[PDB]
DNA sequence: CATGCGCTCT
DNA sequence: AGAGCGCATG
């Protein structure tokens, strides 16, 4: 009689380990979490915030089929490739096939190496995330390689910021409606620290660019504080993304560094929304 | 057994008859962007699948890697079953249009280091499951596993 | 039409 | 560190 086992996760392009974070928040017992990252700051954040639980590997393109076979079978395979060559926010983007774009295929590739062989009836879940603001050609091509259509989820519905994102995958109930939680902070005001007034209810998509915090045409300061207008503090921004307070306060990072990490990141309530039914498929802690 | 071949980005039908593989059993696609798995399966199981980059100095909108990735895609589409009914081979050819980075990506994806074949700076590279004239010698050995219509 | 998981250049 | 550029695109 099959019992539920702790989950085995391969995380490509792991960033600040949003996956493991969400998984732990859902109370899902994690057998192993193998992450592929190359940015030392991000790897530091993952290392510190999850106390060496994360087994790190180098470049994703240094991971081979033999490694997948050797690192045990994987219950879950999640990844979001860099979008600096995909997003239309970058005028000088090199597309899906040049630059960092081709790294998507590295996910693709590895997915098929990790996919349980035919005649294997074990549960296999995978999730690939990227931006909506990408060219139609690239989107179509990604859909053709992953043989699926994406699901648009916007963090506006569940957080204090706009984050329209495409999600390819096969997680149960990806298309189900999002639902706010008592823990969710939907208005920017709810994210601010004490003594600070928010000019906005929602903020526009936060990139790695510092002035993505500026709102609309006239580049308005998002907050006002004691006779002086101000931008978001890193803690407030963390709260906006749904991360626990002071999550990215490591490795003596400047505002720009932290924001560089967070701008590339996932919206925690969204990933929680996606991983939510998994707690019924694996052992709970 | 007779011929069953899938040709990509180039047509070797003219060469297939020349080396003795023709008898209609060849399929050829130029734009494979809107080709699904079912489209590959419905064309009958293929014994050999070919694809090659256009000779450099030819005109192409696509990046050098596009050909490789599409080839790998349709290749995974074309492979049979865990059980092995018959012989199945694949071949990808670079006309020296692949960047060092891109050919490294090729070697990474096809899980094989390319064999380089010279003309006599007019050479070509190839990734193949095999155990113009000079590489026609590479088109040759298939005759042992598949009947030739001479 | 307003917008963007960015780069560049001080 | 912060302002400008960029324009296809939903
Ligand atoms: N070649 C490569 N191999 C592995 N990771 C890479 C890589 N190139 C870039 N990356 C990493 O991939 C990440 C994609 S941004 C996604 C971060 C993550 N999904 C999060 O929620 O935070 C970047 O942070 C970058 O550091």
């Amino acid at each position: 009689a099959e019992k539920r086992k702790p989950i085995r996760v391969l995380s490509l392009f792991d960033g600040i380990a949003t996956g493991l974070l969400v998984l732990k928040d859902l109370g899902i017992q994690v057998d192993r979490y193998i992450a592929s990252e190359v940015c030392e700051d991000s790897i530091t954040v993952g290392m510190v915030r999850h106390q060496g639980k994360i087994m790190y590997v180098g470049d994703v393109r240094s991971v081979t089929q033999k490694h997948i076979q050797e690192w045990g079978p994987f219950d879950l395979v999640i990844g979001g490739s860099p979008c600096n060559d995909l997003s239309i926010v970058n005028p000088a983007r090199k597309g899906l096939y040049e630059g960092t774009g081709r790294l998507f295929f590295e996910f693709y590739r590895l997915l098929h190496d990790a996919r349980p062989k035919e005649g294997d009836d074990r549960p296999f879940f995978w999730l690939f995330e990227n931006v909506v603001a990408m060219g139609v050609s690239d989107k179509r091509d990604i859909s053709r390689f992953l043989e699926s259509n994406p699901v648009m989820i916007d963090a506006k519905e569940v957080s204090a910021a706009h984050r329209a994102r495409y999600f390819w995958g096969n997680l149960p109930g990806m298309n189900r409606p999002l639902a706010s939680t008592v823990n969710d902070k939907l208005e920017l005001q709810e994210c601010l620290e004490h003594g600070r007034i928010a000019k906005f209810s929602k903020v526009r998509t936060i990139t790695t660019r510092s002035n993505s915090i500026k709102q609309g045409k006239d580049q308005h300061f998002p907050v006002f504080m004691n006779e002086k207008e101000d931008i978001l503090w890193c803690t407030e921004m963390e709260r906006v993304f749904g991360f626990p307070v002071h999550y990215t306060d490591v490795s003596n990072m400047s505002r720009l560094a932290r924001q560089r990490l967070l701008g590339r990141s996932w919206s925690v309530p969204v990933i929680r929304h996606l991983f939510a039914p998994l707690k019924e498929y694996f052992a709970c802690v | 057994q007779p011929v069953r071949v899938l040709s990509l980005f180039e047509d070797i039908k003219k060469e297939l008859t020349s080396l003795g593989f023709l008898e209609g059993q060849l399929k050829h696609v130029v734009d494979v962007t809107d080709t699904v798995r079912k489209d590959v399966e419905e064309w009958g199981p293929f014994d050999l699948v070919y694809g090659a980059t256009p000779p450099l100095g030819h005109t192409c909108d696509r990046p050098p890697s596009w050909y490789l990735f599409q080839f790998h895609r349709l290749l995974q589409y074309a492979r049979p079953k865990p059980g092995s009914p018959r012989p199945f081979f694949w071949m990808f050819v670079d006309n020296l249009v692949l960047n060092k980075e891109d050919l490294d990506v090729a070697s990474r994806f096809l899980e094989m280091e390319p064999v380089t074949i010279p003309d006599v700076q007019n050479a070509v590279r190839v990734w193949s499951n095999i155990p113009t004239k000079l590489v026609k010698n590479c088109f040759l050995p298939l005759r042992e596993y598949f009947k030739y219509f001479s």
